[PDB]
DNA sequence: CCCAACTTGGATGATTTCTTCCAGTCCTGGTAA
DNA sequence: TTACCTC
C-alpha cells in the first residue's frame, strides 16, 4: 500500500515502530530501490539481498556526510559548498520560530541520492521520542544491532560501520567560507554593521506542509524545476510547496508614491505584505543620502506605513543570457535557470517622525528639495516614482504639530488600511490558526531574523563581521481610516509608529 | 582586481500605458478580450518524422481542425486617436561602485569616471538616448501608424515637440527645428547623467494615429502551458487603473531595452546599433558579436583601466580623441550588474 | 534545413462591422437577438442503432418536439441598404526571415526573394490578390444581395468603384473600365509588397443592397460543450462600441482566410482555388492535395531552393517563366510561420 | 397648523431537453567518471 | 570527453 510510502515520506507526522524493529529495518532498506523494481517493502528475502552487497550500502553510508538541520541551498540549487547543523535559538515570546519544534534531519547533496540516501535520513518514533537508523546505530542501541545482526549481517561488518558512521556525523557543521551565491544584508546591531545570512528551517518548512492542509489555512504553491537538485522534501512533495497567504483587506509626510513590480513574497513560508524589514531598510537609506546633503545632524526614530491600492501581478520574470553554453570555442549563448517568485504593485503614503539634534534648525526650501534628492529610487525589490509631473502638488510638506498632521490625516478615503503593530504572541501556527480564526483584522508579517551564533570575522563578507539567522515570523493588524477619526490622535500618536528594538 | 565589485542600474522607466479620449471622459483605457479559435495542423513531427520520413497516417487525419484559445486585443470603431505614455527618471549613479572588496581597485575606478566626464563624453552618450526617445522606437511593433507625435515635459520647465517622427533615422540628419531640440534635450540629461544633487524627471507621452479597427501589441506574460483547455496559451499584459479596471500595458524592461540600444561601436562598422551586452549578444541572429575569442568583450576591457585613464589624462579633450573602448565601457557601467570575480 | 526560423505575417485586416444610416445620424450599428425554439427529433441514431433493428420505441414518441436556445440575426424593416466595412495594411515583410539561426540558410533565402522580385512576380501576386478584393468574396454567405456596390480608397489618394460585384468570375475577363481598375490596383499593392518604408493603407466599404428582412450571417463562436440548458448551443460574434452598445462583425481571420484564397497550381488543372496551406487542405471534402507522400508539399520543396535560385539567375524573366514550384513557395513566405526543427 | 390611511375569497394541466471531429512546438540542469 | 534522475 502507498499509504506506507506516505506515512515514512518528510511531510507527513512521524509513526511508532517500539517491537517492530525487524520488520522496520526491512522496509527502510527495501526503499533504496527505483518503485519499478520492487513488488512489495515487506520481502524479507529481498531485504537479506540488499544487506550483503556491501558496496549498495557503502554508497548509501556516504549519503550521511550531507545530513543537515538547515538548507543553504533550498531557493537555488547553484549554492555550493558545506552543510548546516544548528540547535534550534532560545524561544523569543514574540516571534513564530524553529525554537518550539523538536530536532530534525534532511537530505541534499548531487541529486542521484533520493532512494539511496532514504535508508539511514528516514526518521520515525522510537521509545516515544523522535529519532533515525543512523542515530540509533551510533548510539549503540542493543534491539536495532541484535535485529540487524539476525537479517544476516556479520558482527565484524557491524563493528566497522558503527565506526564509520559516526564519523560522518562528527564534523563540518558550519561552512569554512561565504559561499558566492548566498544571500548578504546589512544592518546596525550594537551600535556598527553586521552582515546577515538568511536560511530555511527544515523542520518548521516540513511541519508547515502537515497545518495548512490539516486546519484549512489560506495558501497557495511554488514550484521547483529539478526537485532532485534543491532537496528531500521538495523532492518528495514532487517540486509543489505550499505557503501561507494572507493579503491586505484593500513630522515627515511623504505622499503619492507608487511602487511598480514590488516582491510580495516576503519569506519563503509567507505570501502577503512585504517584508517590514525592507521599510526599516528604506528610512535609513533615505536618512544617510540627506546627511550627506545637510551638514547639521538629523535622525529618524519611528516610521509608519498606509496602504491606499494593492495589485497582484502573475507570472515570473525572464533571466537576461549572462551565461555562455561553453566557456570558449562556442557562439552559443545559454539562460542561468528560472526561480517562481510573486509580484505586486502598490500605492501608499509615509510619514516619518525626523529629528534634528542641534539647537538651531533649518525649515526652508533649500531642506525640501534636498528631501526631494535624497529620495532612493529602489523599494522591496521594485522601482520607486513620485506623483506623476501633470499633476504635481506639495508630495513631500512637514508639520511641527500633531493637531494639523492628524487633522489632515483624518481626511483619507476610507478603502485604504492603516497597519498597526499587534499586542498577542504566538509560537505556534496552530496558536497563530486561532488567532485568524477570532480576529478579521490581523495578518501575519515578516518581522526580521533570528540568528543562530554570535557575530565573527569570516571568509566572503561584505563587510566587518558575519551572522547566520532564520526568518523571524510575526503579526500586524489592517486598521481601517474611519477607526482612527474615533480613537483620537492620542491613542494614533502613541501606538501607530514602528521602530526596531 | 578583486572578487568582489558591481554597480547599480542609473537610467530606470515606467510602466506604458494605453488609452483614448471621449467628447464625455478625459480617460478611457484600452482593453484586452479572450477568444476561442480554429487552427491548422501543419509543420514538422506533424506530418514528418525522423529526417524527412514520412510517418503512417491516413488521407484525412490532416484535414481537421485545431482549435486554440488566445488572449487578443482591438481599436473599436470610431476612435481617431490613441495615446501612450511613461514617466522617467534618470540618476548620476554610475560615479561609484555599490559594493568593491578592494580599496586599490576603488580609487581607479573613481579616477577613470572623473577623467572622462572632464574631456567630454557623457555628450556622447546622451546624444544617443537622447536620439532613442525622440524617434520613438519604445513602440516596437506598434510604429505602423498615419502619423506620429511626441511630447516631453520635464521637471526643469521645458517642453520638447515632435511634429512627426516617423522619419528620424538612426543614421542621417534631422530637419531644422527637431535637430535643435535634440541638442537642447542633449544637454539635460548630459548633466543629470553625471552631475550629482540635480533631481530630474520626465513625461513622455505621444499619440498615434490608427486604421479603423487596428490590432494593437502589448507586452505578453511568460506562462507554462495550461492543462486544462479552458485557460489562454496567449496572454498579455495589463495595469491596473485608478478607478479598477484593466488597461493594455508594455513593461518597465520593454520600454528600457529599446532606450538603450546604442551599441554601434563594434568591428569598426556601425551597421544597426545593438542592446549594450557585455557579450555582444545579437538576438535575430541567435549570436555574440563579443565573442570573448576576440579579445573585444567587456571582461578582457575591464582590466585596460590604468591605460586608458594615463592617456585620458596625457590627451587635451575636447575633441575626438575617445576611442571606442572607453566609450564602450562607459555605457555598460551605465547598465549596472555584476562585474565580480576578477 | 536547420533550429530556428520564422517569418512574419506581411498581408492583414483589421475587422469587419455591419452598420446601417438613418437620416439623423451617420453610424447605428446591427445587432443579435436571442431566442427559444421548438426543433425537430430527427437523424440517424434518433431511431436506429448500428444500422439494425431501430430501437423499441412506440410510434408517439417520436412526435414530440426538441426544444433548443438559439441567437440569430435580422435586417429591421423598411432599412434599404446595409453597409459593411473594413481596413487593410500591407507591408513589404517577406524579404528577410524574422528568425534564423544558419548563416548559411540565412544567405539563400535573401538571395532568392531578390531573384524572384527581379524577373517579376510579385505583380504575379499581387493581381491574384487583388481580383478577391473587388470580387467581393470576403462576404461569405452574405452575397445574395440585390446589387452588391464596392468602394475603396488608398493612402497615396487613389478612389476605386465596382459599379455591380455581383458578377465577376475568377476565371474570365473583366467588363471595360473594371478591367482597368483591377490593374491600377494591382500596381499600387505590387509595390506595397516589395518595397520597404511605404506605410500604404486601403479603406474598403461595401454597399449591400437587401429584402424586406433579410437574415445576416456574422461570424461564429467556436464554443465549449454546453450541460446546463441555459446557454446557447449557437452562439455569435459581436464587437463593443464606444458607447457601449454591440454590433455584428467579421473576425479578422475569417476575411483573410478568403482574401488568401489563391492556388490552384496543382495536378496541371487549375479548377478552384484553394487557402493555402503547407499541406494543400481542402475542407470542403476533408482531404489534403499535397500530402507528403506525393513530394507536392512545402517541406520538400522548401530543400530544394539552391536549385531554384540557379534556375532564376539563368532564365530570362519578365515573361511566363516563372514555374508552379516557385510560386507556390513564395506565397506560403507571405503568410508567415514556423519552419522549424530540420 | 390639524386630524385621520381599509376586511375577504382566492395564484394552474400535458409531454418532449440531439448529432460530428479535431486538442501544435521551441529555447531555457549539477554532478560524477 | 560521456551519461544519471523527482508524484
Amino acid at each position: 500500500d502507498r499509504q506506507l510510502r506516505r506515512y515514512l515520506a518528510p511531510y507527513s507526522a512521524e509513526i511508532g515502530v517500539d517491537g517492530a524493529e525487524k520488520m522496520a529495518l526491512v522496509v527502510l532498506l527495501n526503499l533504496t530501490l527505483k518503485r519499478d523494481r520492487v513488488e512489495s517493502l515487506c520481502d524479507e528475502g529481498l531485504a537479506r539481498q540488499l544487506l550483503s552487497d556491501e558496496g549498495h550500502i557503502t554508497n548509501c553510508l556516504h549519503t550521511v556526510r550531507w545530513l543537515h538541520t538547515h538548507n543553504l541551498k533550498y531557493p537555488d540549487a547553484r549554492v555550493s559548498g558545506e552543510r548546516l547543523i544548528i540547535n534550534a535559538p532560545p524561544l523569543i515570546p514574540g516571534v513564530i520560530s524553529s525554537a518550539g519544534l523538536p530536532m530534525r534531519m534532511g537530505w541534499a547533496h548531487d541529486s542521484s541520492d533520493i532512494n539511496l540516501a532514504k535508508l539511514f535520513g528516514t526518521s520515525f518514533r522510537y521509545r516515544d521520542d523522535s529519532t533515525n537508523l543512523a542515530l540509533q546505530l551510533v548510539a549503540r542501541s542493543k534491539t536495532w544491532e541484535q535485529a540487524l545482526i539476525g537479517l544476516g549481517l556479520t558482527q565484524q561488518q557491524l563493528d566497522i560501520w558503527c565506526q564509520l558512521l559516526a564519523s560522518n556525523l562528527e564534523n563540518n557543521t558550519f561552512p569554512t567560507v561565504v559561499s558566492p551565491f548566498s544571500k548578504q544584508v546589512r544592518f546596525l546591531y550594537q551600535g556598527n554593521y553586521c552582515v546577515v545570512t538568511p536560511v530555511v528551517s527544515h523542520a518548521l518548512l516540513a511541519q508547515l506542509q502537515n497545518v495548512v492542509h490539516e486546519k484549512k489555512l489560506q495558501c497557495t504553491y511554488i514550484h521547483h524545476d529539478h526537485p532532485a537538485s534543491v532537496g528531500s522534501l521538495v523532492g518528495a512533495l514532487g517540486g509543489k510547496v505550499a505557503v501561507l497567504d494572507y493579503p491586505p483587506p484593500v513630522y515627515l509626510h511623504l505622499s503619492g508614491l507608487t511602487v511598480y513590480d514590488a516582491s510580495a513574497l516576503a519569506n519563503p513560508y509567507l505570501c502577503g505584505i512585504p517584508s517590514l524589514s525592507a521599510l526599516a531598510g528604506f528610512c535609513h537609506d533615505y536618512e544617510r543620502r540627506l546627511q550627506s546633503l545637510i551638514g547639521q545632524s538629523v535622525y529618524f526614530r519611528g516610521l509608519a506605513w498606509y496602504l491606499g491600492r494593492y495589485s497582484l501581478v502573475t507570472g515570473k520574470h525572464l533571466p537576461e543570457p549572462s551565461k555562455s553554453a561553453d566557456p570558449k570555442s562556442v557562439s552559443a549563448i545559454r539562460r542561468p535557470g528560472l526561480l517562481d517568485g510573486r509580484y505586486c504593485d502598490l500605492g501608499m503614503d509615509l510619514i516619518i517622525e525626523v529629528h534634528i539634534p542641534t539647537g538651531g534648525s533649518l525649515p526652508f526650501t533649500t531642506c525640501l528639495d534636498l528631501l526631494r534628492v535624497a529620495l532612493p529610487a529602489r523599494f522591496a525589490g521594485g522601482c520607486l516614482h513620485p506623483p506623476s509631473l501633470y499633476e504635481e502638488y506639495n508630495w513631500c510638506t512637514v508639520y511641527q504639530d500633531k493637531s494639523t498632521l492628524f487633522t489632515v490625516l483624518s481626511r483619507l478615503p476610507r478603502y485604504g488600511c492603516w497597519i498597526y503593530p499587534s499586542d498577542a504572541d504566538l509560537r505556534s501556527f496552530e496558536e497563530l490558526s486561532e488567532a485568524l480564526a477570532l480576529d478579521r483584522r490581523l495578518r501575519p508579517v515578516a518581522t526580521g531574523f533570528v540568528f543562530l551564533e554570535e557575530p565573527v570575522e569570516r571568509a566572503g563578507s561584505i563587510e566587518g563581521q558575519h551572522v547566520y539567522a532564520e526568518s523571524a515570523i510575526g503579526t500586524a493588524l489592517c486598521i481601517n481610516p474611519v477607526e482612527m477619526r474615533l480613537a483620537g490622535k492620542k491613542r494614533f500618536f502613541g501606538a501607530g509608529f514602528w521602530q526596531l528594538n | 582586481l578583486c572578487t568582489h565589485l558591481s554597480y547599480s542600474r542609473s537610467l530606470s522607466p515606467g510602466k506604458a500605458v494605453f488609452f483614448y479620449k471621449t467628447a464625455e471622459s478625459d480617460f478611457v483605457p484600452l482593453r484586452i478580450e479572450v477568444a476561442k479559435i480554429s487552427g491548422q495542423k501543419c509543420g514538422y513531427t506533424e506530418g514528418f518524422d525522423a529526417n524527412l520520413k514520412p510517418k503512417n497516417i491516413e488521407r484525412y487525419e490532416l484535414a481537421y481542425s485545431n482549435p486554440q484559445t488566445i488572449e487578443a486585443c482591438y481599436v473599436p470603431p470610431n476612435v481617431d486617436e490613441l495615446y501612450c505614455r511613461f514617466s522617467l527618471r534618470v540618476e548620476a549613479n554610475s560615479m561609484r561602485p555599490y559594493v568593491c572588496s578592494n580599496p586599490d581597485v576603488l580609487r581607479v575606478m573613481i579616477g577613470l569616471a572623473q577623467a572622462y566626464q572632464r574631456l567630454g563624453g557623457y555628450n556622447e552618450l546622451a546624444r544617443r538616448y537622447s536620439a532613442n526617445v525622440l524617434r520613438g522606437i519604445w513602440l516596437w511593433r506598434n510604429q505602423y501608424t498615419q502619423g506620429t507625435k511626441i511630447e516631453i515635459k520635464t521637471s526643469l520647465g521645458s517642453t520638447y515637440h515632435i511634429p512627426d517622427a516617423r522619419r528620424l533615422s538612426w543614421s542621417g540628419d534631422w530637419p531644422e527645428l527637431e535637430q535643435k531640440q535634440l541638442e537642447q534635450l542633449t544637454s539635460e540629461m548630459a548633466k543629470a547623467l553625471s552631475q550629482p544633487d540635480i533631481f530630474w524627471f520626465a513625461d513622455v507621452t505621444a499619440s498615434l494615429k490608427t486604421g479603423f479597427c487596428q490590432e494593437i501589441f502589448p507586452s505578453q506574460k511568460f506562462t507554462e502551458r495550461p492543462d486544462d483547455h479552458s485557460v489562454a496559451s496567449r496572454q498579455l499584459a495589463t495595469v491596473e487603473c485608478s478607478d479598477g479596471q484593466l488597461a493594455a500595458c508594455i513593461n518597465p524592461q520593454k520600454i528600457g531595452a529599446a532606450l538603450q540600444k546604442i551599441d554601434d561601436w563594434w568591428a569598426n562598422d556601425a551597421d544597426l546599433p545593438l542592446r549594450v551586452h557585455e557579450y555582444g549578444a545579437n538576438h535575430e541572429a541567435l549570436t555574440a558579436l563579443r565573442h570573448p575569442a576576440t579579445g573585444q568583450d567587456f571582461y578582457h576591457l575591464l582590466t585596460k583601466a590604468e591605460q586608458f585613464v594615463t592617456v585620458l589624462e596625457s590627451s587635451e579633450g575636447g575633441g575626438v580623441e575617445l576611442p571606442g573602448e572607453v566609450h564602450y565601457l562607459m555605457a555598460v557601467l551605465v547598465k549596472g550588474g555584476l562585474f565580480q570575480k576578477g
